[PDB]
RNA sequence: GUUACAGACUUAAGCAGUGGAGCAUGUUAUUUAAUUCGAUAAUCCACGACUAACCUUACCAUAUUUUGAAUAUUAUAAUAAUUAUAAUUAUUAUAUUACAGGCGUUACAUUGUUGUCUUUAGUUCGUGCUGCAAAGUUUUAGAUUAAGUUCAUAAACGAACAAAACUCCAUAUAUAUAAUUUUAAUUAUAUAUAAUUUUAUAUUAUUUAAUAUAAAGAAAGGAAUUAAGACAAAUCAUAAUGAUCCUUAUAAUAUGGGUAAUAGACGUGCUAUAAUAAAAUGAUAAUAAAAUUAUAUAAAAUAUAUUUAAUUAUAUUUAAUUAA
């Protein structure tokens, strides 16, 4: 299918085109692709190479293995931002994500998006006082384990209390928040 | 919503019977019933009669022993070992033999490879499941 | 539409080979490596190279491959009982060249160099004929 | 016993400006340092 | 003057007493190597007198230890342990180990096979 | 959709009969390798049948 | 039907050290050089402004690669406005000592190691999570004290709180659909020929392959554990683990591609390392393993 | 020009976007060879505007620089950031090394469709010498990137026949040339590994060649002829050989037993 | 000295052995100048050690060294030098100090990595719920698996490290490569598919599983992976490091010695005690895989031991090959 050097010149690039006339020069009629299998050689896409891609291809001067340059006529002066930032609009959000007291703070949001309860008021209208603050523990076979038992009342001193528990293995604070939680969730307006 | 094997120039049948290291190549071809193991006679290749039995066997299942020429040749493993592809290359170029009865052939299991091979030796027995002694007092 | 110049599908396509007009060979590239992926690639690059470099080169003929094999005891101290199996397989591909000329059979080992694989070694023993004495 | 090598430090007469930092060394030094404080350190050489 | 008899560089990556020692060996029979080899010769050709041959076998008695490499023990180059040292690696039983998992040695892992 | 000749149903036939031969006696068998030791079972078989000769 | 050259990765990668000499014995030479080359190289990651701070370049183990042609030991880095711009500071002036900097410069000097071309190439990072082993070694340098006792609530909750929980199962989905629909408009573009490369696969192109075939980006889950003397008032040791999200990649459980293990003992989408530092109370070994789907 | 940054001076009457990258070209190839010049930061100041930067603040980072930097922060520290939660668009350094494969892939295909075909062109025909007139085939040993002593190894494997010599000559050739001769082949090989440089063993091996045709054809000393041909190495060599002289027999051959050509 | 299951070499078989002899070993006890040090139920005992003549080596005797193996400081003088003996920098050379070192002790101060329960199927996490609470549920009435495997039921709903699976060897086929002189095409690989087998009938059971039968296929294994925890298990002698102890000696070197000592005791092997077993001999060389060979293998012959010859063991000379 050697087209002619004019339409040639019509749709690749310019001083590119000694190379097609030796490659139109030595290859045949064949049509068998008679490949050697699994040649995983070409790119998985096509649509000539003609075009440095950033990222896809190596940086256009940059010192990379086959940078087939030199080492000296280089052109990467400056090393702080990423070489290559990531193609097409930038994101890899997995589509379905989001672009992404404190502790208070995440008690309410969970609570928020699950019992309803607004988040201001937790975070800025309630106090959580600790009450008991143990640390029970269950003769596991696989060797006693310890726990963190933890009371910890939150109201709003107005006229709302909820005495909430909790419990974790691994800190002390970690059951605390979550008994900031059980109570948040179990306030009860007192006469 | 949502390769047929055939006889060659010569009218010859050819498979690979493979078993414990053995590539047992054998020309299975339709002239009155000789043997040829590897360039010399049945007997003088195999000295024990059972490995002789063997071979026979896929022409034994079959009432055609006495009418295929075989020549067979081996490379690799022991005698046991070869006589048993042997067989089973017999088995594979029986393959283009009796295509209906091929059934049967393939039932005494005369084309089922022999997996049963050398184990390796595991990094602590002595051999390969040989534990060596484990002591207590 | 916009085909494939050549060059272009070339690389898609298989690795063109050409005749062996006398079986006269010159050189042969035992390229081996620890893995198989660059060996077949960078093979690939060779056995295209020569195409256009015009010396009938034959396939990359995978020579056999080789288990180097290392076992240790699997602990800092004592406890032998237990060990482990370490082992480096190294790959090798041969592409004689067949047919050429003495000089031009520099450039497909020069060239294929300057654009070498990482973990790829290349060994070129030359074959040559001359009279009987000089 | 290749002898070419550039032994950690080793870089201070070739790239000047920058003022580098030897960790390990930086770290003996410190444990020295608290050596010495507590009575700890190391009597001296007979320089005989 | 240095500890050593004759001055030497000190072995690049992990130093040790013991690699020092043999290191020193090393150099210095690298050296000596053609001179132990020209010495034996003498020493070992009948075709010669048996003085100038004596005079040799004598000679190489006295050369210094450094001079020989049954004194050089395969060491470990990162680990300077002279037991269990595979010579491919030039390493240990362990640093094998650790080196070949970690996939600090390139084409070496585990046996899977 | 090749088909089979008569010459090969003929044995289909008549070797559908004949059950699939003796590969193996049990009774020797089970004698000759109870007397095979290791892996010796040439010089094994060697001894019934001998036996058996006289 | 076949793994992309760019999903599987390359059996070289997995060894940090690329090269191969039929000399054998003087490869062994090449890959000693390598490893202790990686320590001056990482002892050259401090810094100094006058008695001011230290930004410790955080560096990746030298993934050296040699191959005749030339050397190419590389390395990606990491550290901490209208200022860097009019003058370079520290991390750009390392650039140039390593090759920016004509003939002063490192990969010069390190040529008379390896007989060869040395071209150095780091590659900055954004996130020190994204690194096994960079992730240890900040965690192992900066953190220190910030862990030395407890671990912060915050601290703590900073580490287990990075990533939005990115389940696995539905990216895995996504990406096998992706596959199969890039494979069914090959196969029917390919049915319309057999009934030029140009309508062989038309609408495939640098677009709708080459990223959403790319598998290992996501870090679906990630642990990290503190060992060793890391608790001032227990002499004993304080192994704290931070298991986050899971270790298994769903596209192998149901698609041809299969999960491949780095030096056959480690999966290859599982990445791990420790940095073994010595702290006041002893020396400990931070151990971090991302699962990066 | 590349060494424009050498003359700071030139750096006038150039474009931001010029001067800016050549500020950098200067302190990117002077580690400490560096000479600050005012035309230099004079450049620095026709790109204050562009870039929004006072011509204080560019001076002081050509000055005091980091220090100035920090200056401008007001001694600012960077609250620390490092770890920043998943937002996506971040390259996983394993999908780097994936892009990079690529990336090596796409120069692969570049070659292909460059250095393959255009760098290259119509191969040169071969002189292609006959081996009966031009026989002693030379073998020479090379390892890119590596120092393998083999290299020195050279290779000469010429049949005696080949040589020319005429039957007293050919047999007393065979006679002296001994186990290095092949008589199952007829083929003597014989190699060189004694000599630094490969060249050294090549002429090593023609000057034994020449010495052994010298001697053979010339019996003036010995024929050799009533000496008996050794062939003890090549018969141990066909003890090694392993290869099958048994053909599946002609009379067993049976044309009629395998099936005609079938037509479609 | 508990009702019932299941698993594996756990036991019962079966085969080969150990305990009995001699030797080789590793060890205890002991001796000695020293017999370095470590492991000592299962998980110590041909274990750290893949090789102890010297070296290795750590130990003992005898001599000998003191900024020493570094790093950083203070000064004087020889060596390459960009220019042109006119500035200069490093190499160092002599020294000084904080120290450099320790196989010294603490694995009951740690890292790291292993051992055993462990191919065992368990152990958790977020939220939810029951109990005041420890805790329970998830982690299942009932079946089922090899498996917390899987179904149904169920205050649980999901998830995790494990299980399984992918993985590696291996097997069947198929494609590509090898100009069939690197020849083994009966092969070597790179790739692709394949099975954790399926289809059908008949008994049973209760909507559809098991047992037999056939029929389709080549259909069959091994390895790796040994979770959490516990044993304060083993390692401070692979390395590394805290703490603590010495710097004219617990640090470095040379020569010789020792690790090889032996009343007894143990463990593991080897070789044994002869005929359902041992030795000569078998050149048209009956028949293999895996592995090695630029810190080299070393073929044919050639000489001797020896009279023929062969075999066996050495010596002479190195052919070829740096590896299908």
């Amino acid at each position: 299918q050697h087209y002619d050097e004019s339409l040639l010149s019509r749709y690749y690039p310019e001083s590119l085109l000694k190379s097609i006339k030796l490659a139109q020069q030595t290859i045949p009629e064949d049509t068998k692709f008679r490949v050697s299998r699994n040649v995983e050689f070409a790119p998985p896409y096509l649509d000539d190479f003609t075009k440095i891609h950033p990222f896809w291809d190596y940086k256009p001067g940059m010192p990379h293995l086959h940078a087939q340059e030199e080492n000296n006529n280089f052109s990467i002066f400056r090393w702080d931002q990423v070489q290559q930032p990531l193609p097409g609009e930038g994101n890899i959000l997995p589509p379905g994500v989001s672009l992404p007291k404190s502790k208070s703070a995440d008690v309410a949001a969970g609570l928020h998006k699950q019992t309803g309860v607004d988040p201001d008021y937790i975070t800025r209208k309630l106090t959580m006082k600790p009450l008991v603050m143990k640390r029970v523990s269950n003769q596991t076979g696989k060797g006693k384990i310890a726990s963190f038992y933890a009371l910890v009342v939150v109201g709003d001193k107005n006229g709302m209390v909820g005495l909430g528990e909790g419990k974790s293995r691994e800190e002390m604070s970690k059951a605390i928040f979550k008994a900031h939680w059980d109570a948040v969730r179990n306030l009860k307006e007192i006469p | 919503y949502k390769k047929i094997k055939t006889l060659d120039e010569f009218g010859r049948s050819i498979a690979v019977g493979k078993r414990k290291s053995s590539t047992a190549k054998v020309f299975v071809v339709r002239g009155t019933g000789e043997i040829l193991v590897n360039g010399r006679q049945l007997n003088d290749y195999f000295l024990k009669m059972k490995d002789r039995e063997s071979i026979m066997y896929p022409l034994q299942v079959i009432e055609s022993v006495g009418k295929y020429n075989i020549f067979a040749t081996t490379s690799g493993g022991g005698p046991t070992g070869q006589a048993e592809s042997i067989m089973h290359a017999i088995a594979k170029a029986l393959v283009v033999f009796n295509p209906l009865l091929k059934s049967r052939l393939h039932k005494a299991g005369v084309l089922t490879r022999d997996y049963r091979h050398v184990e390796r030796k595991k990094p602590g027995k002595k051999k390969a499941r040989k534990m060596p002694t484990w002591v207590k007092r | 539409t916009r085909p494939y110049p050549v060059n272009v599908e070339a690389v898609y396509y298989a690795p063109l080979k050409l005749p062996i007009k006398y079986g006269d060979l010159v050189a042969d590239i035992q390229l081996r490596s620890y893995d198989n992926e660059n060996l077949d690639f960078y093979s690939d690059f060779i056995l295209r190279t020569g195409y256009y470099l015009g010396i009938p080169l034959t396939g990359p003929k995978p020579l056999p491959t080789r288990r180097e094999r290392w076992t240790v005891i699997k602990s800092p101290f004592v406890h032998a009982k237990s060990k482990e199996n370490f082992e480096r397989h190294t790959h090798k591909r041969l592409i004689r060249a067949w047919d050429t000329n003495p000089e031009v059979l520099q450039m497909l080992i020069a060239y294929i160099t300057k654009h070498s694989m990482a973990g790829v070694g290349m060994k070129c023993n030359f074959f040559q004929r001359s009279e009987i004495s000089l | 016993g290749n002898p070419d090598i550039l032994k950690f430090r080793h870089l201070k007469t070739l790239y000047p400006d920058i003022e580098f930092v030897d960790l390990e060394e930086q770290y003996r030094l410190s444990m020295v340092e608290a050596k010495k404080r507590r009575g700890k350190g190391a009597p001296k050489k007979m320089k005989k | 003057n240095f500890r050593f008899p004759i001055k030497t560089k000190l072995p690049p990556g992990f130093i040790n007493a013991r690699i020092l020692r043999d290191n020193f060996k090393r150099q210095q029979f690298k050296e000596n190597e053609i001179l132990v080899k020209s010495l034996k010769f003498i020493a070992r050709n009948m075709n010669l007198p048996t003085k100038l041959r004596l005079e040799a076998q004598l000679k190489l008695n006295a050369l210094p230890n450094y001079m020989r490499s049954t004194q050089i023990k395969n060491r470990c180059v990162d680990s300077g342990h002279a037991r269990f040292v595979l010579s491919d690696f030039r390493l240990c039983r362990y640093q094998f180990r650790e080196n070949a998992l970690k996939g600090n040695l390139p084409g070496v892992k585990k046996g899977i096979w | 959709k090749i088909k089979p000749t008569a010459e090969q149903l003929a044995q289909w036939e008549a070797l559908k009969s004949v059950p699939i031969p003796p590969r193996k006696n049990a009774t020797l068998d089970h004698i000759t390798n109870m007397i095979m030791r290791h892996g010796k079972k040439e010089k094994a078989q060697t001894i019934l049948s001998r036996a058996l000769y006289l | 039907n076949i793994n992309n050259k760019l999903q599987h990765l390359n059996n070289m990668n997995n060894w940090n050290t690329q090269i191969y000499n039929y000399n054998k014995n003087m490869e062994i030479m090449n890959t000693m050089n390598d490893k202790l080359i990686n320590k001056l190289l990482y002892k050259m990651m401090t810094l100094k402004l006058n008695n001011m701070n230290i930004n410790k370049i955080i560096m990746s183990k030298t993934i050296n690669q040699h191959s005749l042609n030339k050397l190419n030991i590389k390395f990606y880095y990491y550290n901490n406005n209208n200022n860097n711009n009019y003058y370079m500071n520290m991390m750009n002036k390392l650039m140039n000592i390593m090759n920016n900097n004509m003939n002063n410069n490192l990969c010069n000097i390190l040529s008379y190691y390896y007989k060869k071309k040395v071209t150095i190439e780091p590659i900055k990072l954004s996130y020190i999570y994204l690194n096994s082993d960079i992730f240890s070694k900040y965690i192992s340098l900066n953190d220190m004290d910030k862990y030395n006792n407890g671990i912060l609530t915050n601290y703590q909750r900073m580490l287990n709180n990075i990533m939005p929980k990115l389940n696995d199962h539905n990216i895995s989905m996504n990406y096998i659909n992706n596959i199969n629909n890039i494979n069914n408009n090959k196969y029917n573009n390919m049915i319309n020929l057999l009934n030029n490369i140009n309508n062989i696969y038309n609408n495939m192109t640098i677009d709708n392959i080459p990223m959403d075939i790319l598998m290992y980006k996501y870090l679906v889950g990630w642990s990290i554990k503190f060992k060793g003397r890391l608790s001032n008032n227990n002499g004993r040791t304080s192994t704290t683990n931070l298991l986050n999200g899971t270790f298994n990649n769903k596209k192998y459980l149901w698609s041809n591609i299969n999960n491949n293990y780095k030096l056959n003992y480690i999966p290859s989408n599982h990445n791990l390392y420790n940095n073994s530092n010595i702290n006041k109370n002893g020396k400990y070994n931070i151990k971090v393993k991302l699962n990066f789907i | 020009s590349a060494d424009l940054y050498m003359h700071p001076e030139k750096w006038k009457g150039l474009p931001p976007q010029r001067i800016l990258e050549l500020y950098w070209e200067r302190m990117a190839r002077l580690g400490s060879e560096y000479k600050p010049n005012k035309d230099e930061l004079n450049a620095l100041l026709t790109t204050s505007e562009y870039s929004n930067v006072p011509v204080n603040d560019i001076k002081k980072l050509y000055h005091r620089g980091e220090q100035g930097a920090i200056d401008i922060k007001g001694g600012n520290v960077n609250r620390d950031n490092s770890l920043r939660p998943f937002m996506f668009d971040e390259l996983p350094s394993q999908a780097q090394e994936l892009v990079a494969q690529h990336r090596e892939q796409r120069f692969y295909n570049r070659l292909a469709a460059y250095e393959l075909p255009l760098l290259a062109q119509y191969r040169q025909e071969y002189k292609r010498p006959s081996p009966e007139s031009h026989p002693v085939t030379y073998r020479y040993t090379s390892y890119v990137g590596e120092e393998h002593p083999n290299s020195r190894k050279v290779v000469l494997s010429v049949k005696t026949k080949e040589l020319g010599l005429e039957e007293k000559s050919l047999h007393k050739f065979r006679i002296l040339a001994r186990s290095r001769y092949d008589h199952t082949t007829d083929i003597f090989k014989m190699s060189s590994d004694k000599f630094e440089h490969a060249s050294q063993n090549a002429r090593y091996l023609h000057d034994i060649l020449q010495r052994l045709l010298a001697e053979s054809k010339d019996l003036t000393e010995d024929d050799f002829s009533d000496v008996p041909l050794d062939t003890r190495h090549t018969i141990a060599k066909s003890l090694r050989k392993k290869k099958r002289d048994y053909e599946f027999p002609e009379h067993w051959k049976r044309p009629e037993d395998a099936p005609k050509k079938k037509f479609d």
